Parts: C-alpha cells; structure tokens; sequence
C-alpha cells in the first residue's frame, strides 16, 4: 500500500494534509460554536 | 489572401505575451493573444448592445439607448435592466481598446517599427477612459458616464454643456477645439501638397520635394519639411483629444460654477482690477 | 553615514531635496492661509481664544436641505 | 520522487500519526459527547 | 533550394521560418523592396540628393553642434564597431541622412543611417561617442555595400536601412 | 468526421471553441439576471407559484 | 502537420469532451427546470 | 457484437459511458423527486411543529 | 490504435457482464419502488 | 477486470476520486440536514 | 489526457489561467456586494429570514 | 507509459479493498441512521 | 514546491504579486471607507450594536 | 520542444491543483450556502 | 535574505520605497484632512469627547 | 538564470513570507471581526 | 522523525513557527477576552464613578 | 545546502524539548484559568 | 541551543528584537493605561476645580 | 551591482532603517491615539 | 555570518540580557499587583 | 567622480545644514504654538 506515496515529494504531502487539517478543523469548530451554543453560555456565565 | 510582397513579412516574432501559440492570421488580419482578447471583448460587448436594445422600446438604429444607472447607485453595480448592463459594456469595452492598442504593439514589433501607432491611440483611449471612468469615479456615481446610444448620447452632450451655463467659456475646451480645428487645415495642406506635386497638370513632370517645400514656405512663412509635417499632425491630432479629456474632467470634479464667471480672475489682475 | 554620497550623485540629491522643502512649505502655507483659523493675513492678530475654531456639530432644521431634492 | 525504500519507511509515520489523530479525536468526541450529546 | 523561407505548417495563415540568416537573406523586418530602382535619387536641377560632404562645399555643421567625424560608434553589446570617417547629406533638404563608419579591427567602411544611431544623454551633454543599440559590432561587417562611395541608389538605401531594421529582431538570434 | 482537424489547425479551433463557449454562458447569464423572472441573485429563493411571470395589459 | 492517426486519436478526445459537457449542461437544465419552469 | 468496439479507446468508451450514467441517473431522480413526493414526505416527518 | 479484435472479444465480455449486473440491481430497485409506491 | 488501469496514472486516478467523493459526500450532507431537521434539533435543543 | 500540453505551453496557460479566475471572482462579488440580497458588507449580520427578498 | 499490467493488477487489488473498506463503513452509517429516523 | 521556481522569473513574479496585493488591498480599503457600516474613519468609535445595519425584508 | 514524459508529469500536478481549487470552492459554497440560501 | 538585494539593485529600490511612502503619507493626511472628525487644521483643539463622530444605526 | 538550489533556497523565504503575511492578515481580521462583526 | 527536517533551513523553521505561534497566541487572547469579560471586570473595578 | 540527517537528529532534539516546555507552561496556564472562571 | 545564532548577523537580530520590545511595550502601556485607570486618577488627583 | 559582501552591508542598513522608521511611527500613532482615538 | 563560536558567547550575553529583563518585569509585577491587583 | 573623503566631508556640512534648520523649524512651530495652538 505504501507504493501510492512513490514518486512524490513528501514535503508536499504534509503540505497538502497540513492544509487540510486546519482548513477542516477550522469550519468543524465554527459550524459547532453555531449548533451547540457554546461559548455563548460561557459568555454568559460572565456578564453585566 | 497576401499583397504581392507580402509573404516575405509574414515571420513568427515580437509577440508580447503567448509566444508561438497565436502568432498567426486569419486572412488579413494578424491575432495574436490580444486578437484573441479583442474578439472576446468585441463580441461580449456587441451582443450585450444588443440585448440592450432587445429589452429596450425600439430598434431603429438612431433611438437605441443604453443608458447608465442612477447617481444614487454610486459606485455599485445596479440592476442589469437599471443600468447594470451600461456597466458590464462599459467593462467590455475597456478591455476591447486596451487589446486593440496591444495587439498594434506586436504588429508593429513585428515589421521593425516605432512604437507610434499605439501610443496615438492611447490618446483616444484617455478620453474614453476620462468620460466613463475617471470623472464618474472622482464625482462619486458610474451614472455620470455617457449613454450607449447614437443620438442619446448627443443629448448627454448638451444637457453636460449647459450644466455650466455657457460651456464654449471653458478655457480647457477653447484649446481643444483649437487643435481640433487646426489639424483640419493642416490635413487639408500636407494631403493637397503631396497630391498636387504626384499629381501634375496634364503633360508636366512628376514634382518634388523642393516645390512642396517652396510652396509651403509661400503658405506659412517657413518650412517646416517632411519630417515636420508629420510631427505636427501628430501632435495636433493627439493634443486635441488630450486637452478634449482635460477640459472634460475639469467640468463638475474641480469647476462648478458656470463657466463664463471662471474669467473674474482675468477682469481681477492688479494691473487693471 | 556618507555613503548615501557615493551611492547617488549630491548635486541631484541637494536639488531634489531643495526642491521637495520649497514645495512642501509652499503647499503647507496656502493650506493654512485658506483655513479659517489660520488665515493670518487677515486675522492673525486675534487672540487665541478669538479664532476661529471647527464645529463640534453643524446645524440643521428639518425643513431646510443645503440640496434641492430629487432621485 | 520518492522511492519504494522511502515510501515504506514514510508510510509507516504517516499510518501512525494518522492513527494517533484518530484515537485523540476518539476522546475528544466521547468527551464532547458526555458533555452535550448531539443525537 | 535557394528559398529565402519556408511556412511553418501547412495551415491558411502560418508564419514563414527563414532558412537561412534573415539579416542576408532579407526575411520579415530585414527585409527590402527588392525590385526598386537601383538609381540614384535625384534633386530638382538632377543632381545627386544624397552625397558624401566632401563633395559639397555648400554643406557645414552648424555652429556649436559637435562634428562626428572621429567619434566611436557602439554597437549593441558595447564593442566599438568603429569610427565616423565621413558625413552624407540629403541636398534636397539639408541634414545628415548617414554615417560612413570606417570599421574598427576591419578593412571595410559602411554606411549608417542616421535614423539609428543615437548620443548619449540624447546630445544635450557629453557627446564623445556614438551608440548603435540594433546590431552587434560583430554585424557591422555585412552591412550592405554600394557600388561606388560617391553616391548611393534608391535599392541601396533600402538594403542598408532594411538590415538595422532586422537587427532588434535578429541581431542576439542563433537564427544565422 | 476527424478529416475536420486537417482541414483546420486544431490548435486554434479549440481556441474558437472555447472562446464562443464563454462569450455565450455570460449572454444567457446576464439575459437571465436582466429578466425579473430569472433575477436568481434576489428572488431565486422564491417557490414557483410566487415567480414573476410577465404579461400584456388585460385590454378592456 | 498531423497525421491522419492523430486526426482520428484528438476526433475521440473531442467528441468525448463535447458529450461530457453535453451531459453537465443537461443536468443543469433539469435542476433548473425543476426549480422554476420557463414553459 | 465484440467488434463494435476494435476501433476505440476502452478509457473513452468507460468515459463516455459514464459521463452518459451519471446524467441519466441525476436527471432521473430530479425527476422522481418531484413526482413520488418523496423526500417531502420525509422531511414532514420530522420537521418542527 | 483501438483494439484488435482479440482484446475487443475480452472488453465485450466485461461491458456485456456489467450491463447485466447494472440491470439486476436496478430491478430490484424498481421491485422495492414499486412495492412502496406504485405508480399505474 | 483489473486492465482498464493500464496506461492510466494511480495520482490521477486517487485525484479524480478522491475530489469526487469530496463533493458528493458535501451534496449528501447538505441535503440530508435539509430533510432531516438535524443539526437543527441539535441547536433547539442548547438554545436559550 | 496529458498530450493537450504538447499544443498548449502549461507554462503559459498556467499564467492565463489565474488571470481570468481572478477577474471572474472579481465580477462575481461586485456583481454580488451591489445587489440588496447580499450586499453583505452593510446587511452580512442579518440572519436568513431577515434578508432582503427580490419580490414586488 | 502509464501502468504496466503488473502495476494494473496490484493497484486493483488496492482499489477493489478500499472501495468494499468505504462500502462496509457506509453501510454501518446508514443502519444507524435508520434506527435513528426511519425514512420510508 | 520549489521547482515552480524554474517556470517563471521569482524576480518578475514578485512584482507582480506585490502589484496585485497592493491594487487588492487599496480597492477593499476603498469600498469599506466607502460603505457605511464601515467608515471607520467618520464613525470608528461606535460601538458594534451602534454600528449601522443595511434593511432587513419587508414583514410580509 | 517540452517531451511526452514532462507532459505528463505536468498533467498530474495541473488536475490535481485543478480539482484541489474545486474542492476548496465547493467548501466555500456549502459556508456561503448555510449562511444565506440562494435557493 | 540579503540575496534578494542582487534580484533588484538598490538604487532603484529605495528611489522606488521613498516615492511610495511620500505618495502614501500624502494619501492618508490628505484623506483625513478631508474627513470631518479628523479636519485638524479648523478643528484639532476639540478634545476627544467633543470631535464629530459619524451617524449610528437610527432605528428609524 | 537560477539555478534549482537557488530555487530551492528561494521557495524558503517565499513560504516563510507567504505564512507571515498570512498571519498577521489573520490577526487583523480577529481584530477588525472583534470591533465589528460583519456576520 | 527527525529525517522531516532534512533539506530544510532552521532559520526558516524557527521563522514559520515564530509567525505562527504568535498568530494563534493572539487570536486565543483575542477571542479568550471576548468571551471571559476580563480585562472588562478589571476595567470596572477601577473605573471612576 | 540543507540541513543533514545528522544536523537534523540534533535540531529534532531541542525542537522536542521545546515544544515540550511550551505545552507544560500552557498546562499551568490552563489549570490557572480553570480554577479562576471555569468555561464549561 | 548556540547554534540558532550561526549565520545571523548579531546587529540584526538586536535591531528586530529591539523594535519588537518597543512596539510591544507601547501596546502593552496603551492597553494597560486603559484598564487600570492610570494615568487618569493622577491627573484627578492634582486638576483644578 | 551588488557583491554578496555589498547587499549584505546594504540589507543591515536597510533592515535597520525600516525598522527604526517603523518605531517612530509607532510613537506618532501612539501620540495620536492619546489625542482623538480612532475606535 | 555568525561563526559557532560567536554563536558561543552572544547566546551567553543575549540569554543573561533576557533573564535580566525578566527579572525586572517580574519585579514591576509585583509592585503593580500590590497596587492595583487585577484578578 | 565623488571619493570617500569628498563624501565625508561633504556630510559634516549637510549634517549642521539640515541640524541648523531643524533648529529654526522647531523655533518657528514653538512661536506658532504659543501663538495660536492646533490642539
Ligand atoms: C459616416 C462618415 C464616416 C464613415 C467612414 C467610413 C469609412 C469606411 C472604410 C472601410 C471601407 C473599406 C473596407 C474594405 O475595403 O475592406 C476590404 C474588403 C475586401 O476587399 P479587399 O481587401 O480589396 O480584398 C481582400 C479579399 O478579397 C480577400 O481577402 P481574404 O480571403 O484574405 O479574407 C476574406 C475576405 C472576406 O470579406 C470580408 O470578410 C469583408 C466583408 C465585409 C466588408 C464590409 C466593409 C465595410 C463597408 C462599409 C460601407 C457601407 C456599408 C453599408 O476579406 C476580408 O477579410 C476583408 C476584411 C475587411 C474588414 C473591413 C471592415 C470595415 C468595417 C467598416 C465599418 C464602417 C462603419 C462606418 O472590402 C470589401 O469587402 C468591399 C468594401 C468596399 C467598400 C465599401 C463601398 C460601399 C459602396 C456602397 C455599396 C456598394 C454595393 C456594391
Ligand atoms: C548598537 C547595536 C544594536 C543595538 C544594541 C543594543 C544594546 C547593546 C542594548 C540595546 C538596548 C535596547 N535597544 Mg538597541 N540595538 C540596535 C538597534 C535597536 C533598534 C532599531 C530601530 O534598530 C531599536 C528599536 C532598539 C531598541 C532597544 C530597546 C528595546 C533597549 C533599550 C534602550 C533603547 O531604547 O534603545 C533605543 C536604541 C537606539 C537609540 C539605538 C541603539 C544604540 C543606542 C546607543 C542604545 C542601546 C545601547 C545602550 C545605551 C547600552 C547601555 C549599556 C548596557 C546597559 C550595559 N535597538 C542596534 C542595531 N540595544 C538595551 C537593552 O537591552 O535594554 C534592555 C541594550 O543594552
Ligand atoms: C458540518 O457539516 C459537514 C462539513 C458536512 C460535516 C462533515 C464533514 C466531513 C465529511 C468530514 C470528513 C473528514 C475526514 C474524511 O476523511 C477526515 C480525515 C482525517 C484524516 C485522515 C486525518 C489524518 C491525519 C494524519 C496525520 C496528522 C499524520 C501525521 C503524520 C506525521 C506526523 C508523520 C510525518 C512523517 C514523518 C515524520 C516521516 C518523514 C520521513 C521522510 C521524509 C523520509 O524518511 O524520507
Ligand atoms: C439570450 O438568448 C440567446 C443567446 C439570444 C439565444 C440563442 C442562443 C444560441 C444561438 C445558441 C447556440 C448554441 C450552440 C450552437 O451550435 C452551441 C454549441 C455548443 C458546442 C458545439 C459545444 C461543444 C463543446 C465541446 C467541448 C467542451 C469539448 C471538450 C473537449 C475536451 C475536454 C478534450 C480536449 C482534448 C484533450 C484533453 C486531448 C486531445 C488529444 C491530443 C492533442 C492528442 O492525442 O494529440
Ligand atoms: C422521465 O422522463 C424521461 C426521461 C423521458 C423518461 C425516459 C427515459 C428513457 C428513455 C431512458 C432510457 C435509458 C436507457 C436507454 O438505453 C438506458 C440505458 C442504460 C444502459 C445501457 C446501462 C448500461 C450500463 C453498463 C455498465 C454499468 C457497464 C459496466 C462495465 C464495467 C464496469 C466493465 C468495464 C470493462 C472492463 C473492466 C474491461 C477492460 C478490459 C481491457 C482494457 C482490455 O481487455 O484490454
Ligand atoms: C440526494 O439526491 C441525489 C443526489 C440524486 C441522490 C443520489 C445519489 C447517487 C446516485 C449516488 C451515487 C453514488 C455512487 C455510485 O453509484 C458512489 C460511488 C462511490 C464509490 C465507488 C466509492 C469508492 C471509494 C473507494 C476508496 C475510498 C478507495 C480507496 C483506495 C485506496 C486508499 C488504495 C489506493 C491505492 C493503492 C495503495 C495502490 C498501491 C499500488 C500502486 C500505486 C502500484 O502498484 O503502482
Ligand atoms: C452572475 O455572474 C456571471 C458571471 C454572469 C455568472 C456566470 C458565470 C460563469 C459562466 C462562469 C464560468 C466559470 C468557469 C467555466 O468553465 C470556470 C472554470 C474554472 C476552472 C477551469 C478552474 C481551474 C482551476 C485550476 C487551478 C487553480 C489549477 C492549479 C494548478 C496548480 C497549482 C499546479 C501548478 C503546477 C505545478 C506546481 C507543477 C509545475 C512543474 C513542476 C514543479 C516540475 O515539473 O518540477
Ligand atoms: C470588494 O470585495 C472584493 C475585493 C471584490 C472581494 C475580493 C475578491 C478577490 C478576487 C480576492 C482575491 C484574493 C486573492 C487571490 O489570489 C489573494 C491572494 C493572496 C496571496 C497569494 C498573497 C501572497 C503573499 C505572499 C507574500 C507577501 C510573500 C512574501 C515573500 C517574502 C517577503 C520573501 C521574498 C524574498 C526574499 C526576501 C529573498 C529570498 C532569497 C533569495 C532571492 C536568494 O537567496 O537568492
Ligand atoms: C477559539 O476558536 C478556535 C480558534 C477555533 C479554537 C481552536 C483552536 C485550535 C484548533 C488550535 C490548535 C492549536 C495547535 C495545534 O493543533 C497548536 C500547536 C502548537 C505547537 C505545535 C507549539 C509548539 C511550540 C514549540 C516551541 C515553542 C519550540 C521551541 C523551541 C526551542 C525553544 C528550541 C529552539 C532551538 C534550536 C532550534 C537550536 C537547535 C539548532 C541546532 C541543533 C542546529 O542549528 O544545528
Ligand atoms: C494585552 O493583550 C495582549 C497583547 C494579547 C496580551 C498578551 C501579550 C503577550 C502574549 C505577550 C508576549 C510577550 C513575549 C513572548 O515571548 C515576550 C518576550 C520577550 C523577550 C524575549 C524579551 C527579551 C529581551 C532580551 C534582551 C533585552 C536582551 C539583551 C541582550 C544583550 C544586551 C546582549 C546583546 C549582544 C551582545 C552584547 C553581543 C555579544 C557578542 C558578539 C556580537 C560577538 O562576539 O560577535
Ligand atoms: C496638511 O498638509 C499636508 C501636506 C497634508 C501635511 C503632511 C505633510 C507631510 C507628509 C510632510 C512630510 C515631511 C517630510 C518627510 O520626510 C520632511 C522631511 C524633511 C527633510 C528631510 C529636511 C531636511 C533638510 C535638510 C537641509 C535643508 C539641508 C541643508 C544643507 C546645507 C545648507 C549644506 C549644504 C552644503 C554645503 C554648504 C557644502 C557641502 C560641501 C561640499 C560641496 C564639499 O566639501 O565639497
Ligand atoms: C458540488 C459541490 C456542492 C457544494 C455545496 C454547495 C451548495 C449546494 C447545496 C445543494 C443541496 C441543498 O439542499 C437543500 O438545502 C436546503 C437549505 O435551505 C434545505 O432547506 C430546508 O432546510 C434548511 C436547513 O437545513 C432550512 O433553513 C430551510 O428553510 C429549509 O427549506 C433543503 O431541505 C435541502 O434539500
Ligand atoms: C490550488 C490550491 C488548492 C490546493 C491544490 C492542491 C491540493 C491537493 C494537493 C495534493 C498533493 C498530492 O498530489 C500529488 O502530488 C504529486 C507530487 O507530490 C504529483 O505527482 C506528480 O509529480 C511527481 C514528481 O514530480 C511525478 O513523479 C508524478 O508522476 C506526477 O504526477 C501528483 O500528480 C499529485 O496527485
């Protein structure tokens, strides 16, 4: 299974993943700040 | 089809971006990357003309108008059928002038010569680009643009005009239509001088360049000689069209008053206040 | 630091530079002499609590429009 | 590019790090889901 | 096949290749009317137009203009292609239409036209050289020659001017 | 059928081709967005039923 | 030039990508229809 | 039958086949989504009172 | 260029073999429609 | 069976498919929390 | 397939390539930022019912 | 260039097991999305 | 990765690419300053529910 | 000119940035798209 | 990072910094003079509180 | 012409400033976000 | 692992990481002050009446 | 140039360690906010 | 640890660092001057009626 | 044209310079702010 | 550049110079937290 | 052309000539402030 990764430049690859990861972290956290409603309940446990 | 001398001329070379890949011609014309650009641009613009006069009240050729939007607008683009569509035209017909002067840059790298052609017609392209871009923009609305329309745009014309009262007062534009009207006679002369010494009464030798110059000299006082000539036409022709944009973006941007009272500086002059 | 003197001829850079502080003084005085507060051929022997000084706010009345109406 | 020697010596970290992703990821969710269970 | 070109396909409208240098040969911006009169140009009472100074003494550089002769003439990669040894002048209407170039490292003179040669700082100061910035001091060898060296035809002009115009195409081309 | 690409340089064919393909999709485009049927940037939301429909005056 | 073999090896690609493109505006069309008729 | 295929490119012929599919298929259920009123029967299921 | 007739008699095998097999499931595709909406 | 990769480039193949399951998988999910009223019983749920 | 780069130099339609995505992204959000639905510089806080609807 | 018919019959080997890995997970997925809101 | 090096001139696309950011974030600054939920200059101090909204849809 | 090998070395990265900027932009519509439904 | 000192000669670049940041300087006080909270010139001995600040949201 | 260890070396800094720009982009965004959401 | 950094330079290592740990160093105080309403108490409780 | 498998097994050392003092500080940090406003 | 220095050029690095600790001080002083009150409650403390 | 020894005397001075432009201005926004803040 | 032994002794210097600067903000801290505590 | 000594030289003077009239600048904006303020 490894042969997929002959003839290509690792640092690319981690270029691509590394792009990746934060891109698909970044919309999961924003879309779940959305649905779950936090840290809007934090917010609001420190108010005035 | 080719001249009888021109096949010889007819080498790859001077393109200025797209190397080979469009470095030919279809029937006379050369393309090149900006002949590509150009039919692009030429035929958008074209086709969206005429559904502005599709959606429009006529088809008479003379009555089509294809207005610009409302002032309130600004600098958004309105709704297509508010004047959006004047926009996107306005935006064709940038990029067909801009390839159409480039492209006359690789043809004229090609056949060895100056770089004159272009930058003439970049004279037109600044009064263009000064109507529709420039005094629109520093007056804060596209709307301030001319209309698409044969005599439509007439009537933007003069209803500009008299927004100043009396525009002949303007002193940008009495220089312009100076040089408009100059380079009128001088055509008429250096065109009737070249064919009057090629063109001889019947049974007279073919003339020459002293006759010309003699006969020039008997005109103006001087001789201002073959290169000259083209100088001047150039430079007649080119600043009529520049002062044309000057005297323009002048008229709203800096001045707003009439125009007649813009000569209370001359009537002030110490000497004779 | 005169190395600036080799890397460009002094004579252009003293004439550009002279050039550039009489423009910019120029330019500097007329917008003052323009201003309101700084027009100081005709008022500058008011003190200084007599200039003039900018609004804090314009006025208005609903009535009234600097502009006549229309689109 | 890489050869058949690099690729399974890079495999082999790629699997793993992948794998430690996943079992972080794992916590994280039951975590998630002991706090504010979304179904 | 002594074709001075070929098409580059078989396409309606494809560009010729040369197939020898273009700058001999005489293809796209090198190349000239070949079939014009090789006459001289004449003025009105018929005599030569255009002639070498020193055949007449109407003709002087005007007062506090350099004179060229003596000057070093640059060519495109800075070799000095050579020195001015004489003036040519249109009669018709009074300027300096060549350069005649005694060739530096050569035996050969050449005609320049003036149309391509420049001075530095445009003539308003220094004035100590002549820069031709469209063909190489190694070109200013096969610049066209004419007949005779006191007067110049019609075709003559056309082939000396028609190769510096090929050379801001040409000259740095592995083309030859 | 494949004799076209003698007759003509397929270099520049593509070229024509792909050329008359995006002049055409933004015509139709701005047509559409022009119509107040097919305004899809502010109305495209609307259901079927409420979609504007044009026309002539009812002529008493 | 091209060969006649090359002629029939870019005829395949053409038709090809034109049937390709075909099928994308067609579905186009239908999801437009669908939404909002224009007969 | 076979021979219908000796003068093609098996990739164009499985493009081809695919690209044609996949249009059939979308346009198909287009299609039958707004006939057999389904997933709107779905969606009042469980849509909010 | 293409095929020979050999590799063609192989290709037709696995096209006829899959358009069957595409031709199954979507019976039993309309089996299962039909028994949960018929549409005559 | 295996034969139609002959010729054809493993990247390229992993490219195309990977994009494609990229898009209908967005499709899938965008549609699906349409009909099923999720995350939006999710966000009612931890609303205020 | 692969040989569309032996007609056309990658290295140029690489470069013409950017050029017309980026004026075409251009268009896209002028034409969209000047529309009342999604003028979203002045309305963007708005949530989706609340926004603007071309209807008349 | 491209594949060897070695490389085609290995890849396919990949292939096949990656699309059954997807297929398998995907069918899992859909057994607890029924159970949790049936759709016919 | 850093062959693409070898495909163009790094000194000319760097020229290119500071004049597309340069002309990029002097048009955005220009429609923000332009706007009025943003002309910060004028109206920089207000705070965020001070801060103008565009209109919202008609009730029905 | 360029070889049939550097084409199709050039093929692989182009398709692969290609359909990447697809993938990208079809995440920037699904953000657009639950934000404010053009549909 | 010095190395980028041989792509450009630095004669040309300072030539090229000096005009941009002049020409900039010259943008932004020019623009601020022009505004209304920043028209220093008639106005700079405002203090803070008693500056003009642009319209808000009216709600009406 | 440059050579591909210049390139090499190049690409370095051409990353490095890339990212920097980005970052400082990024908090300029959080900032301008923080004073005055435009969602 | 340490193979990852070979080819590299560790001035250009040391600078990505230095921009990016300053970059999310600042957003998560950035956001950490919008939501915890510090320094907004500390604010308050010195602010003159 | 390029930093060598022998440069790299040593720079791979400090970046370990480093990395390491970070998170253990950030950990501090993060007990002390805890315990100051807990957020969940 | 050394090592990070080689190749760098020392007056470089002081005059980053050095720049770096004069904008951060400022924002910090700025920043700090609007939380803590100070140096208002001084200026309170000696103004005039 | 610059030497390595040359651009690399140049780029300390060039760092430096717009280093220590940039902390001056620093200090003119900070004398600003305390004036007639922005936001 | 920087040779290893240079490197050597302004490592030395610039961690003493950071410790210093340390110390004296920690010192800073401590007055300012018995004067105007903040959590 | 211009030499090391003829730039040195030539520095001493610029630097009293631009010194000199910063001094006068600075005296004529201190006679403008107390004459009439802009803050
Ligand atoms: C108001 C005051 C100021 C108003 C100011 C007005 C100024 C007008 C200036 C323009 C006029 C000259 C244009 C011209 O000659 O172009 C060359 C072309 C072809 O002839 P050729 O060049 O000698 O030979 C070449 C050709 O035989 C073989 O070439 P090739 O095989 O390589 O290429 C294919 C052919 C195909 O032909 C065409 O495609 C052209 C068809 C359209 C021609 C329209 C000309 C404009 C008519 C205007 C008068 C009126 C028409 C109603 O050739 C070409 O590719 C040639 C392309 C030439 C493109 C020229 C486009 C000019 C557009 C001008 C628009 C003017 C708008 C005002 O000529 C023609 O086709 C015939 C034109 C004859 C002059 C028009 C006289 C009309 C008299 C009244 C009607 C007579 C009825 C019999
Ligand atoms: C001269 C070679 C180096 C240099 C060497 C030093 C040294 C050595 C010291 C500093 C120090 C400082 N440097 Mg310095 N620094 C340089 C360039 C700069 C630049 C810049 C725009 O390039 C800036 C903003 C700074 C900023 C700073 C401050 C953060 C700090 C406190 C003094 C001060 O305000 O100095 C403003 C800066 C200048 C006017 C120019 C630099 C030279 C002058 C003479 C000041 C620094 C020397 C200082 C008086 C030495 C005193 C003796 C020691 C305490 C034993 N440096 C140059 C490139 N810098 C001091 C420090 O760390 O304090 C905590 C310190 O000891
Ligand atoms: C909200 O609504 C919507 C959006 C719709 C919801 C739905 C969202 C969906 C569908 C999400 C799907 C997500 C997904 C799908 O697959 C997510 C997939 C995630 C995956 C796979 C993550 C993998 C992470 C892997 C990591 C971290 C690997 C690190 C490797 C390291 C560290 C080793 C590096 C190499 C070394 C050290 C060796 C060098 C040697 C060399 C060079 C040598 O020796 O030469
Ligand atoms: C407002 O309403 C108004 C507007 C008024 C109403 C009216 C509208 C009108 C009149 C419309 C007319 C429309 C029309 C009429 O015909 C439209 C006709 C459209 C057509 C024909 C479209 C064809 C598309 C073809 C495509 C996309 C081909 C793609 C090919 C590809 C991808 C392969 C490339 C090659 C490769 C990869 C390798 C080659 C091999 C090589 C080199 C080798 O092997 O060497
Ligand atoms: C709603 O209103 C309206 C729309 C009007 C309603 C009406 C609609 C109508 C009229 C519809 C008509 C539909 C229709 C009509 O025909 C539909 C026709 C459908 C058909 C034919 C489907 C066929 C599918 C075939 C498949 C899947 C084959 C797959 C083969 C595979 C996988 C193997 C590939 C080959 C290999 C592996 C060998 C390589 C060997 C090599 C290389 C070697 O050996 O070298
Ligand atoms: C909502 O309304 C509408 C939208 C209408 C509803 C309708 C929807 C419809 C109709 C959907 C249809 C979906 C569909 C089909 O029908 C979908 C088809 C999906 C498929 C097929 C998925 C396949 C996934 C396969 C995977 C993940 C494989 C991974 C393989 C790996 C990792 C191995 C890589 C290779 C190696 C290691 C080789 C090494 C050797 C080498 C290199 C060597 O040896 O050289
Ligand atoms: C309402 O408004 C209106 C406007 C009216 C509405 C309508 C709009 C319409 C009609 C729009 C149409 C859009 C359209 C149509 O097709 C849009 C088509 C878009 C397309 C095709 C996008 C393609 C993008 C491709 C990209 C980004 C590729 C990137 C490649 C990269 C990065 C790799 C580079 C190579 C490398 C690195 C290798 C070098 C070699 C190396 C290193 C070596 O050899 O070593
Ligand atoms: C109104 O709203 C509208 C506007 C309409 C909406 C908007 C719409 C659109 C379309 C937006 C588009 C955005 C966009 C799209 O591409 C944006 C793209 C942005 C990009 C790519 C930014 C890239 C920045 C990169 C930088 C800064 C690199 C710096 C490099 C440096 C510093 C190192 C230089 C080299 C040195 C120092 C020496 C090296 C060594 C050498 C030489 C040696 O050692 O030899
Ligand atoms: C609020 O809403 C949202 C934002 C959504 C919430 C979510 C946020 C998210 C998703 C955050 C994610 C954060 C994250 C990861 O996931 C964050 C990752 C953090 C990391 C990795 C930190 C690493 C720090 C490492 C440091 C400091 C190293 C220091 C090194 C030192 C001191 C030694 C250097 C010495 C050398 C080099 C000398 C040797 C040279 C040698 C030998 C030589 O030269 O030879
Ligand atoms: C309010 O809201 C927000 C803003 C969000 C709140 C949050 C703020 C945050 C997160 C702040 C973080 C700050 C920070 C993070 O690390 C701060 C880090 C600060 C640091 C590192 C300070 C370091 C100072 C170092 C000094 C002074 C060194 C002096 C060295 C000297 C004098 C020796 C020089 C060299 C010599 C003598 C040469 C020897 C030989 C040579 C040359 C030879 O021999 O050749
Ligand atoms: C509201 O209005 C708006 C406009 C909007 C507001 C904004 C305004 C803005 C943006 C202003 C910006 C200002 C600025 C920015 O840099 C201003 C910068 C000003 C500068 C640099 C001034 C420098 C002056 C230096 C002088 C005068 C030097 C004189 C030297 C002399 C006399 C010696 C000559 C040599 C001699 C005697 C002998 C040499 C030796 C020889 C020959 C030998 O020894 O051989
Ligand atoms: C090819 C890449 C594509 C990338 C994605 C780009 C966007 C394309 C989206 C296509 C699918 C849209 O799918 C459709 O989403 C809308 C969003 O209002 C849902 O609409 C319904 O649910 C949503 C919540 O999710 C409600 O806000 C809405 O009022 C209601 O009508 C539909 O029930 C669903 O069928
Ligand atoms: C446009 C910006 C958006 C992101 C765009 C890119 C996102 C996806 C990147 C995936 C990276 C891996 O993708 C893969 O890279 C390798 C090199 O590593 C390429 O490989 C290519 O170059 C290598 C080496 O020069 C050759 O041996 C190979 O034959 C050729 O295909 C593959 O063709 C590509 O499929």
């Amino acid at each position: 299974m490894h042969r997929i990764w002959m003839g290509t430049d690792p640092h690319i690859i981690m270029s691509a993943l590394g792009s990746f990861l934060v891109g698909a972290v970044l919309v999961m956290h924003i879309w779940a700040y959305g649905q779950f409603n936090w840290p809007a309940t934090l917010k609001a446990k420190y108010a005035t | 089809a080719m001249l009888s001398f021109e096949k010889k001329y007819r080498v790859r070379g001077g393109t200025l971006i797209g190397g080979d890949l469009f470095d030919f011609w279809f029937g006379p014309f050369y393309v090149g990357f900006f002949g590509v650009t150009t039919i692009f641009f030429v035929t958008l613009g074209t086709l969206l003309c005429v559904w502005g006069a599709a959606m429009g009240p006529t088809w008479n050729l003379w009555q089509i108008n294809i207005a610009p939007p409302d002032l309130k607008y600004g600098l958004g683009l309105a709704p297509l059928r508010e004047g959006g569509l004047w926009q996107i035209i306005t935006l064709c017909a940038l990029g067909a002038f801009g390839s159409w002067a480039l492209r006359q840059a690789e043809i004229a790298r090609k056949l060895g010569m100056g770089m004159h052609i272009p930058w003439a017609y970049g004279g037109a392209i600044l009064a263009y680009t000064t109507l529709v871009v420039i005094r629109p923009f520093l007056l804060g609305a596209w709307g301030h643009g001319f209309p698409y329309g044969i005599f439509s745009h007439l009537d933007w014309v003069s209803n500009v005009g008299y927004q100043y009262l009396h525009f002949h007062y303007n002193p940008a534009h009495m220089i312009a239509v100076t040089f408009f009207f100059t380079n009128c006679l001088a055509l008429a002369m250096h065109g009737s001088l070249i064919l009057s010494v090629t063109n001889p009464p019947k049974g007279t030798p073919t003339g020459t360049s002293e006759q010309e110059n003699v006969f020039f000299r008997d005109l103006l006082g001087y001789s201002i000689g073959a290169i000259g000539i083209h100088r001047l036409g150039l430079f007649l022709a080119v600043g009529a069209a520049v002062w044309s944009a000057i005297c323009i973006v002048i008229s709203g941007p800096f001045w707003t008053q009439g125009w007649p009272e813009w000569w209370n500086w001359w009537l002030n002059l110490p000497i004779w206040k | 630091m005169h190395r600036i003197w080799l890397m460009y001829d002094p004579r252009r850079v003293m004439v550009a530079l002279v050039g550039f502080l009489a423009v910019l003084a120029l330019v500097i005085h007329f917008v003052l002499l323009s201003s309101q507060r700084y027009s100081w051929i005709e008022n500058g022997t008011l003190g200084a609590d007599q200039a003039p000084v900018g609004a804090s706010a314009p006025a208005a009345a609903a009535e009234m429009s600097p502009l006549p109406p229309g689109r | 590019g890489m050869t058949e020697e690099e690729a399974r010596r890079f495999h082999g970290y790629m699997v793993t790090g992948t794998l430690g992703y996943v079992v972080v990821a794992s916590v994280a969710h039951f975590l998630a889901w002991s706090w504010r269970p979304w179904f | 096949s002594d074709v001075k070109f070929v098409p580059a396909d078989n396409y309606n409208g494809s560009p010729i290749i040369p197939t020898g240098n273009p700058m001999i040969d005489g293809v796209g911006p090198a190349s000239w009317a070949e079939d014009r009169r090789d006459e001289p140009d004449l003025t009105y009472h018929g005599s030569h137009k255009i002639v070498p100074m020193r055949l007449d003494p109407t003709f002087s550089i005007a007062k506090g203009d350099p004179d060229p002769r003596g000057l070093p003439v640059i060519a495109a990669d800075k070799q000095v292609a050579g020195t001015v040894v004489e003036l040519w002048v249109n009669r018709s209407e009074p300027q300096v239409s060549y350069y005649e170039v005694q060739l530096a490292s050569g035996e050969r003179r050449v005609l320049l036209p003036t149309g391509y040669v420049q001075w530095p700082n445009f003539g308003l100061w220094g004035n100590d050289k002549l820069l031709v910035k469209s063909i190489t001091a190694a070109q200013f060898a096969n610049v066209p020659a004419t007949k005779r060296d006191d007067q110049i035809t019609l075709l003559e002009e056309d082939k000396i001017c028609a190769y510096y115009a090929g050379g801001h195409m040409y000259a740095f081309a592995e083309r030859s």
